[PDB]
């Protein structure tokens, strides 16, 4: 063949087989996130597996705050993430100098999604193997979920998964949307919580997760503490 | 710095056996306001050098930062080897000479005092790059006030002791509180020797207005 | 012959720069390493475009009487 | 040049002079001194003519191009941000006063840009030659909370006594109204002053100018 | 405002030889009316057959000092000898031409032996210009010590006086004579001489006093 | 399968062949352990000694950094010193502009975007080092660090790096860390790298230890010989 | 000043469907005329003409570059320009050397390609366009030439007034200044037609 | 313009007068010289007006991106010493004088004084701007070690007022700020809050 | 096969080696022996040096640098007389500036990195050429060496050439008096050492010795064939 092995060419059928390659780098990890919207909330979980005893579990996270008010988390080369998480900070406090008012958060997917389209279109460097899920509040539009892809994709969406079990996650999470009759904060919580706890099967408990939220009461991205997600997770149990 | 801005005047040294001391005046002068009367405008390079300056303090704090990283980084390679007072001497000679040919002067001028290898050093810097070594200096207005009595006293005198090399600093900075409106009384007084550098806090001159009810 | 040219060119300007220079006339073997620093130059260690990515298919035979009298010395593809 | 701006309760209203001058003479009248940055954005320019001109041109061309992408009207600070970085990199050199307004979702804001990239957010500002008397009537008739109306005569007195004061000033008076629902531009709202009169006719007749030569070349019409 | 010059004074001198060449220069350092230094020296040793000595701007000494100390390393590597006198001077020439346009206010006179084995000066200008001379002055005090120079050593002006070739004991005592003077009538010139003879053998430097201001 | 040739590829199964290739190489490596307690971090190196001929205090393994830091590397020697130049560098910009001593997490998130660069482009290959960051301040705290060649950085309690990385690993594990002091854990690190060490395979070793701690004041520095050699006695002894 | 060095007056006129742009002829070096034929009146269009008073060489050098400009737009819009888009590209051109800037005072006149209508407007030094419906001038001769427009001008003329107007002011306006003069021609632009006409002048 | 901030004891008062001119026109009376680089940093803002801005603007950037990476609450000394930089690096172009104060856990309340030419100084209490000239011995002879926070604010208001009395580029309200770990209260005097002080009234 | 990974430097190969920088480091095996060795008071370099042909000159193999430090070359000439062009200007730069003799240690350092430089980046080969550096500086004696991978060494005593090991071994049987030794007694024993890897056949000779001399109060001279004799003559035999 010799389609794949370098982005620009085109394959016969023109689907570019190298950015698919690169959105199977975020399945190799073997972990998965999971977002969903509420009414006035958004949260983000997603697995937090410490290999080694020695490893610091303070350092070791997913999740990460691009501003005060906006939260992502990154699924795929931990490397990756934290590189585009970084040009993810820098383009928010850029827009913030520019323009006077803190950056939205479709902008801010939008201009990480743009980015790695010029990475996926010139030739020397690689896409980066990485998704990116964008929780904030915006006072026009309300709570917000986006997700950046190594393509250039940039959607919004009601609720998202991303990693190796996506597709039940979010046959899961379409089935919770269906019968809609709202989502609290509290509510919000145990979906996300239930669609990863039954996609994985693990029956978590709280040192194995890890979960941040965006509220229109409290507008900062905040991660909870273990004991916060203890008491979310004994709830659930309990009921 | 075309224009300087806030200044300080005056920093003397004298070599004495076994070591070199140098003083200052601890006021930075916004043109005859003492505006900044805490400034220490005294630093240790490092355990065998020390350097001081006269002019402006901004362009003494860069040099601080920029000579400093440079002693830091030689320490952090950590072959045993480390810059001479002649060596911090050279290097300051060299930038204050490119910045005066790039026409974007460091105003300041500068006292390099350090003892290593059994041999005091004490140097000059001057903002157009002129540089020489001496067995005593003195800065601004003091190369016109101290730098006589400094050169009588070594001239009768070659070689001196530590007490009295500090009586002699203290005796110059008591003139030059005298007769120089930019100076100021609380001084620093900073002594390189074998063992190290110790820079002694706000020192202070007894001074003598008998004439005043002369009149 | 071509890069030949190009060697000779290099070292005519050499002499004539250490004339410049110092008002006196380069050594054999000065001259010799002028022009193979040039040959070495096929490396590529410089950044500079105008340097031929070949080495210099060309030998060389430099002899004149100097401080020392005379001297002969050969230079090579390599700039040896 | 008068120009000058005022916060009322629900907007904002602009104002300025129509009068463009070239040295002591008066070269334009008529001129429009009120700049579209947006639909929501209006400002007023100030000093020299032609850098007010592509200034705003330029600010409302980055702007509609924002406004486009983030798919949401755009915001005063950002024009306020834009319009200062801009002036400030240029250290003075391109000459514009600058009286900037507009509503957005925070509200009616009005900005004052002098050219050194200096910006002041105010409830009423003026610039130019006539800032000062301009000023003088904001001084002693301003007051908080106005209706339109009331600050479309404010504007009006103060654009006003710029243009009988001031040399520099003088013509029909312009006013803008921005509100969060509507905005009104209005090209002359008052016409102080009107030229008199001329008592006799001096149109010369046919024949009056002598002409050494002629060339008559037909046009194609089609 | 800034000015990149000052006049730190100094006198230089040097008087070739047969077999010979004398390089002297005085030792104070002055800005305008303070004195800096009484012992800073304007005799450099540049090679076992060369001395410079350098009157004018102390810090562009400093700096073309340094520069062909280097450049005559440099070209040590490069040609595996060491450079000549007329080479040094024609290289010097050269670097102080490159700053025609933001100049080295330095007065330069290079005084060694050459090839031959006669004593050879060498006398520059501030802008490179320079020339082979039997001898010459060069700074603050050219103006007193080069006429004295010219009648006793060129015998210029001198009826019915016999030339005789330049001794080494008639020079230095010259020498000494000329910059005793320079120190009684130039307010620069004082507080010492060093003398740098080149020959055969080698430098060899000595000190004379002079009398303190 | 040309997948694996350069790193700008992905396989098909997407994964980067090329650092994977790289992270293989610090195995070659002699082994390097850096453990983390209350007073501060000690670090371990086992470095073999190639040729009686060559000097000792050479072909040091552990760098200071800056003067509040050491690193001690794993891999390729050239790309381990070149990877310093780097992390002084930044270090000393740090300190140059935000005016105090870089914090450690910083300093492993400047470098390992540094190396991270790396695995991106085609025309440069990843580097060669997996290296350790170790510092103690007072208000940050005794702080470890390690990066792989990928530019993955995370802390660690212990940590290994090298060819004998889960023998010591599980060594390290047993040893409780955190209520130790820095004067003992010397002596734990040397028992840890004389077990690891392979006799047969390796003929000699001379161990090379560093720390940083409020015992220096927050200075990392080299052990006192006396402290060396009481360490390297009790390994001895306690390997019987 | 810089632009009194060669001299020159240029003026535009708006009629009812017509425009009248008239100028001066004279080039001269300060006081001495060197040529009474310069053209300061260039044809941009069918019905569209640029008039330059200033500098001799800016005028030839921006007249040029924006013949440039307008062929280049011609062809590749295949249409041609409208007025006030002249303007605004002489603004963009002059607004790019804001700073050393083309000492010109252009001054634009013509019909619009489609409706007719007439268009009038002038620039200044640095690009500030302004567009009248009465007249616009520019030159030496600002000062005299306003105020005999001011008098001179009635809205809706026919051409022939028209023309009568604009002959009358340029002549008497370039009488009462030393360096414009030399002659003055006149162009009349209609929908059908152009004319153009040289007036008798003063030659002193 | 005048400005003023002193250190008590877990935070800083800073305190600044209203008026901007531009040559002998009060361009703008109600101006506000304190700024926010941080949640607990504040720059006084004295020198020209577009410098000042621009600095805070920048500086505010780099802090709040620094402080985000780090995930800690950034230093008044960090704040300081980027502000010492860019005065320093454009000291020809530049003409400003700020006084940075604020609150950081590790060195409590801290007061910074940034003049023209990039010098960093660290002050019990700093002030600037062109009527600081006039309270140089006002606040020599006023200040007294360990004052309260209240104390402090009464001594910056009777500070001020004198300055703007005594100076006519100094003027308007006075604008006071007090940072400490709890958080910012900032309030403004104004026409009777404003301290008053007799006149010689022959 | 295995034929690919190692066309270039940037490619790393499935075991974690770089094939190409092997191959350069095959390079000094290539050149005529060199041998060096120090004592408390000295630092001596040694070198056997080859001839095209009877008629042609034999080639340099000790380069001085500065007075108080030189090299020896076994490699590609090429790249030794760029590294040696480097290092004078290095070392000149240092005197301009600080106006003392550059630290040996540091120079190595600097060449180490402009050396690895090419290891890393797609174009420019691997220098291939080993260095040995001597000087005398403060600290004391050194001998390094320089490998064409930039990794460096401090030695008692090395050598690197072709048939090195031969004079490794005597060295190393012989390392424990060097400490002590007279020059004289040094540069003995270095020549004995390279003697051990020259062929049976061939014999030290005034020609094809070099030997290259530093200490505290000795600048760097190379002592060229007609000076190399007073060293030579006290040499015994081959056995």
């Amino acid at each position: 063949a010799g389609f794949d092995r370098h982005i620009t060419i085109f394959s016969p059928e023109g689907r570019l087989y190298q950015v698919e390659y690169a959105f199977k780098a975020i399945n190799q990890g073997g972990l998965t996130s999971v977002a969903v919207r509420g009414k006035d909330c958004a949260v983000i979980v997603t697995q937090k597996k410490v290999p080694d005893k020695l490893l610091d579990s303070s350092t070791v996270t997913h999740l990460f705050k691009i501003t005060e008010n906006i939260g992502c988390v990154m699924t795929g080369m931990t490397a990756d993430s934290r590189s585009q998480v970084q040009r993810a900070r820098y383009e928010a406090a850029n827009w913030k100098y520019k323009y006077g008012y803190e950056i939205p958060v479709d902008m801010l997917c939008k201009r990480i999604a743009d980015i790695s389209q010029v990475y996926t279109q010139n030739a020397e460097m690689r896409p980066l193997g990485c998704c990116m899920i964008l929780i904030g509040i915006d006072e026009e539009q309300g709570p917000q979920v986006y997700k950046c892809d190594p393509a250039g994709y940039y959607c919004g969406f009601k609720a998202t998964a991303a990693g190796v079990k996506q597709t039940e996650s979010t046959s899961f999470l379409e089935k919770k949307v269906k019968k809609k009759f709202d989502w609290t904060f509290e509510q919000t919580v145990e979906t996300a919580i239930t669609c990863l706890s039954t996609v994985l099967s693990i029956d978590f408990k709280p040192s194995e997760i890890e979960v941040g939220v965006v509220t229109v009461e409290n507008p900062k991205f905040r991660i909870l503490t273990e004991a916060e997600i203890d008491a979310h997770l004994v709830a659930l149990a309990e009921r | 710095t075309q224009n300087p801005m806030v200044t300080g005047t005056s920093v003397l040294g004298v070599k004495f056996e076994g070591g070199v001391v140098i003083a200052a005046d601890m006021l930075g002068s916004y043109g005859s306001l003492a505006r900044f009367r805490n400034i220490s405008r005294i630093m240790r390079v490092n355990n065998s050098t020390m350097l001081g300056a006269s002019g402006d303090y901004a362009d003494f704090q860069y040099l601080k930062q920029v000579l400093g990283q440079m002693v830091i980084d030689e320490e952090l390679l950590g072959d045993g080897h480390s810059y001479s007072p002649r060596a911090i001497h050279s290097w300051l000679t060299r930038a204050m000479y490119s910045r005066r040919s790039k026409m974007n002067p460091l105003w300041n001028t500068m006292v390099i005092g350090g003892y290593a290898d059994g041999e005091s050093f004490l140097g000059y810097v001057d903002m157009l790059g002129v540089a020489y070594e001496a067995p005593s200096l003195a800065t601004g207005y003091g190369a016109y006030l101290a730098q006589p009595l400094l050169r009588e006293v070594l001239e009768k005198q070659p070689v001196l002791s530590q007490t009295e090399a500090r009586d002699l600093v203290e005796r110059c900075m008591r003139v030059l509180y005298y007769r120089d409106a930019r100076s100021y009384n609380r001084f620093q007084i900073a002594t390189v020797t074998e063992k190290g550098v110790e820079i002694e806090g706000p020192l202070s001159t007894e001074t003598n207005w008998d004439i005043a009810h002369m009149i | 012959i071509a890069d030949a040219k190009t060697l000779i060119d290099k070292a005519r300007v050499e002499t004539q720069n250490h004339w410049f220079t110092y008002n006196e006339t380069m050594t054999v073997e000065s001259v010799t390493q002028a022009v193979s620093n040039l040959a070495l130059q096929f490396g590529e260690e410089d950044a500079d475009p105008g340097a031929m990515s070949r080495p210099f298919g060309v030998a060389l035979l430099f002899g004149g009487v100097d401080e020392k009298g005379p001297q002969l010395f050969h230079m090579d593809p390599s700039g040896t | 040049t008068t120009i000058a701006g005022v916060v009322y309760k629900d907007g904002i209203v602009l104002g300025a002079d129509t009068r463009a001058t070239e040295g002591m003479v008066v070269a334009d009248k008529n001129c429009s001194k009120i700049h579209f940055i947006s639909p929501n954005i209006y400002c007023c320019g100030a000093g020299t003519a032609a850098d007010t001109d592509m200034t705003t041109q330029l600010i409302s061309s980055n702007l509609e191009l924002h406004s486009l992408s983030t798919g949401r009207l755009p915001r005063v600070v950002t024009a306020n941000r834009m319009l200062k970085q801009m002036l400030f990199r240029y250290q003075g050199y391109i000459g514009a006063a600058l009286v900037l307004g507009g509503v957005d979702v925070t509200g009616p804001h009005l900005y004052s840009i002098y050219p050194h990239g200096s910006t002041d957010k105010l409830p009423y500002v003026t610039m130019g030659s006539g800032s000062l008397a301009a000023m003088a009537v904001f001084e002693d008739k301003f007051r908080p909370d106005m209706e339109e109306e009331e600050a479309k005569n404010l504007v009006s007195e103060a654009i006003a006594a710029g243009i009988f004061n001031d040399l520099g000033s003088g013509s029909n008076i312009d006013l803008c109204v921005i509100s969060k629902n509507k905005l009104d531009f209005l090209r002359p709202y008052t016409v102080p002053n009107k030229k008199g009169t001329r008592l006799g006719r001096y149109r010369c007749e046919k024949g009056t100018t002598a002409v050494l030569t002629e060339k008559i070349t037909p046009l194609e019409i089609e | 405002r800034f000015s990149p010059y000052v006049f730190n004074g100094g006198t230089i001198l040097a008087i070739a030889g047969e077999d010979f060449a004398i390089v002297a220069s005085d030792t104070r350092l002055s800005e305008g009316f303070s004195i800096h230094t009484r012992d800073s020296p304007k005799c450099y040793k540049l090679t076992d057959k060369t001395v410079i000595g350098c009157s004018g701007f102390h810090g562009d000494c400093l700096t073309l000092t340094k520069i062909i100390e280097a450049r005559l390393k440099m070209y040590k590597h490069s040609n595996n000898k060491a450079m000549t006198t007329g080479a040094i001077a024609a290289m010097l020439s050269t670097i102080l031409y490159s700053r025609r346009f933001f100049p080295y206010y330095v007065y330069n006179i290079i005084g060694g032996l050459d090839e031959e084995g006669k004593g050879a000066v060498y006398s520059f200008d501030p802008v490179g210009s320079y020339q082979r001379d039997s001898f010459k002055a060069g700074g603050s005090a050219s103006a007193m010590l080069q006429p004295l120079l010219d009648n006793q050593v060129g015998f210029k002006n001198m009826q019915n006086v016999e030339h005789v070739p330049l001794s080494l004991d008639r020079a230095m005592r010259l020498v000494k004579d000329v910059f005793i003077s320079a120190a009684e009538r130039d307010v620069y010139t004082g507080d010492a001489l060093r003398i740098c003879i080149v020959t055969k053998e080698g430098i060899r430097e000595e000190t004379v006093s002079l009398r303190k201001d | 399968t040309g997948y694996d040739l350069s790193a700008s590829t992905f396989s098909p199964d997407g994964r980067v062949f090329q650092v994977e290739y790289a992270m293989k190489a610090v195995e070659n490596s002699s082994t390097a352990i850096g453990i983390r307690c209350k007073d501060g971090v000690v670090f371990g190196v086992e470095k073999l000694v190639l040729s009686k001929l060559y000097e000792e205090g050479s072909n040091k393994r552990l760098f200071n950094v800056d003067r509040h830091v050491g690193m001690a590397v794993a891999g390729l020697l050239a790309d381990a010193r070149s990877l310093a130049d780097i992390a002084r560098e930044e270090a000393s910009n740090f300190r140059s502009n935000f005016g105090y001593n870089i914090p450690l997490k910083h300093l492993a998130d400047r470098v390992a975007m540094y190396v991270h660069a790396y695995t991106l482009y085609s025309a440069v290959r990843p580097f060669g080092c997996s290296f350790m960051l170790g510092s103690y301040s007072v208000n940050d705290g005794a702080q470890l660090y390690m990066i792989d060649p990928s530019g993955v950085s995370y802390g660690y309690w212990g940590c290994a790096i090298g060819k004998a990385r889960q023998a010591a690993k599980t060594e390290i594990e047993k040893l409780q860390m955190k209520e130790m002091t820095c004067r003992d854990i010397v002596k734990e690190v040397a028992k840890i790298i004389y077990i690891v060490h392979d006799e047969v395979k390796d003929k000699a070793f001379e161990l090379e230890l560093s720390w940083v701690g409020e015992l220096t004041n927050g200075r990392h520095e080299i052990v006192p010989k006396d402290i060396r050699e009481e360490a390297e006695k009790y390994a001895k002894e306690s390997l019987k | 000043s810089i632009m009194s060095y060669n001299g020159g007056a240029v003026m535009a006129m708006k009629g009812k469907n017509c425009v009248a742009i008239a100028a001066d002829r004279r080039f001269g070096i300060q006081a001495q005329m060197v040529t009474t034929d310069f053209q300061k009146i260039f044809p941009m269009g069918d019905r569209l003409y640029i008039g330059l008073a200033g500098l001799a060489t800016d005028v030839q050098t921006v007249a040029q570059r924006l013949k440039f400009r307008l062929n280049l737009y011609e062809l590749k819009e295949g249409r041609q320009i409208k007025p006030y888009t002249l303007m605004s590209m002489v603004a963009n051109l002059l607004y790019e050397k804001r700073f050393g800037p083309y000492y010109t005072e252009p001054v634009i006149a013509g019909l619009d390609p489609k409706t007719f209508k007439p268009f009038i407007c002038s620039l200044d030094l640095i690009g500030c366009p302004m567009v009248t419906d009465d007249f616009v001038v520019s030159g030496t001769c600002a000062e005299q030439m306003y105020g005999m427009c001011e008098s001179l001008w009635e809205p809706n003329m026919d051409p022939d007034h028209l023309f009568e107007t604009i002959s009358q002011a340029m002549l008497n306006a370039v009488d009462r200044d030393a360096v414009s003069g030399m002659g003055v021609i006149v162009h009349i632009i209609e929908k059908d037609k152009i004319t153009t006409r040289t007036l008798k002048a003063r030659m002193d | 313009t005048t400005i003023m901030a002193v250190q008590f004891d877990g935070g800083v008062v800073l305190g600044a007068d209203s008026r901007t001119t531009t040559g002998s026109y009060i361009a703008n009376r109600v101006t506000d010289k304190l700024t926010p680089i941080h949640d607990r940093i504040f720059c006084c803002r004295s020198g020209s007006a577009a410098d000042t801005q621009a600095v805070a603007d920048a500086v505010t950037y780099q802090l709040g991106f620094h402080s985000i990476e780090l995930n800690e609450p950034p230093l008044v000394h960090t704040a300081a010493s980027l502000f010492k930089e860019m005065c320093y690096r454009y000291r020809e172009d530049l003409m400003a004088g700020i006084i940075i104060a604020g609150w950081d856990p590790q060195e409590g309340g801290q007061v910074y004084s940034v003049p023209m030419g990039g010098m960093m100084v660290r002050q019990s209490f700093a002030i600037g701007g062109s009527g600081s000239s006039y309270i140089y011995g006002y606040v020599d002879a006023t200040y007294r070690e360990g004052m309260t926070k209240e104390e402090c604010l009464q001594f910056t208001a009777n500070a001020l007022a004198l300055a703007m009395e005594r100076d006519g580029s100094s003027g308007g309200v006075i604008r006071l700020a007090a940072i400490a770990e709890s958080g910012v209260e900032r309030q403004v005097l104004l026409g009777d809050q404003i301290p008053k002080f007799a006149v010689a009234t022959l | 096969f295995r034929n690919q990974y190692d066309n270039d430097v940037t490619v790393w190969s499935p075991q974690g080696r770089i094939h190409q920088i092997e191959y350069a480091m095959e390079a000094v095996k290539q050149g005529s022996a060199t041998v060096g060795l120090k004592s408390k008071t000295h630092a001596v370099l040694v070198a056997l040096k080859r001839a095209q042909s009877e008629l042609a000159a034999h080639q340099k193999k000790i380069l001085h640098v500065d007075n108080h430090i030189g090299i020896s070359i076994a490699g590609l000439t090429a790249d030794a007389r760029l590294l040696c062009n480097f290092m004078r200007q290095e070392c000149l730069d240092s005197r301009f500036v600080f106006d003392r003799p550059l630290p040996v240690s540091r120079l190595v350092s600097l060449i180490g990195s402009k050396t690895q430089i090419p290891t890393q980046r797609y174009g420019r080969r691997p220098y291939g050429v080993g260095l040995l550096i001597a000087g005398y500086d403060d600290m004391g004696p050194h001998i390094f060496q320089t490998c064409p991978s930039a990794n460096y060494f401090d030695c008692r005593a090395m050598s690197i050439g072709a048939r090195s090991q031969s004079a490794r071994t005597y060295l190393e049987r012989h390392m424990s008096e060097f400490m002590e030794c007279n020059l004289n007694e040094l540069v003995k024993h270095g020549l004995r050492a390279l003697r051990e890897t020259l062929p049976a056949e061939q014999d030290l000779t005034t020609k094809n010795v070099s030997i290259g001399i530093v200490g505290k109060d000795l600048e760097f001279t190379i002592y060229d064939d007609d000076d190399v004799s007073p060293f030579l003559e006290g040499l015994e035999e081959r056995p």
